[PDB]
């Protein structure tokens, strides 16, 4: 309109989430507690030599 | 206590970023990391440069 130009207005998202990236250390000693509870069961056999005999 | 050690860190680091988004928002100025502003350069067509202004 005459020399100006006109520009429609611009919708606004309401609101926004912060999520941020997080380093990944990726550590192999946790999650190991099978190892730990195999360890727990050894169960060692022994018999007593001389009670047969 | 690796396990307990291994979340800390995510911990510290978020604590970082969020000082910095406090001290941004203390200061009147608008911190682009935590806001997308990728939807107003296509609602307003800027070239990549003027959108950086
Ligand atoms: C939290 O644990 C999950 C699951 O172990 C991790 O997600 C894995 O990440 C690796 C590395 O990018 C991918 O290869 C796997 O496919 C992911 N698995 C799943 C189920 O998403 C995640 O990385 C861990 N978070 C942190 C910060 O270490």
């Amino acid at each position: 309109c005459f020399g100006v130009t006109f520009k429609k207005p611009l919708v606004a998202e309401e609101k926004t989430s912060l999520e941020p990236q997080l380093p990944h250390l990726q550590l192999r000693l946790p999650h190991l507690v099978g190892i730990i509870a195999k360890i727990k069961g050894i169960k060692i056999e022994v018999t007593s030599s001389g009670e047969s005999i | 206590d690796i396990s307990i050690m291994e979340g800390m860190f995510a911990v510290q680091h978020v604590h970082t970023h969020l000082n910095h988004l406090r001290t941004m928002l203390m200061e009147r100025r608008i911190d682009w990391t935590y806001m997308s502003s990728s939807w107003l350069q296509t609602q307003l067509q800027k070239s990549d440069d003027e959108m950086k202004v």
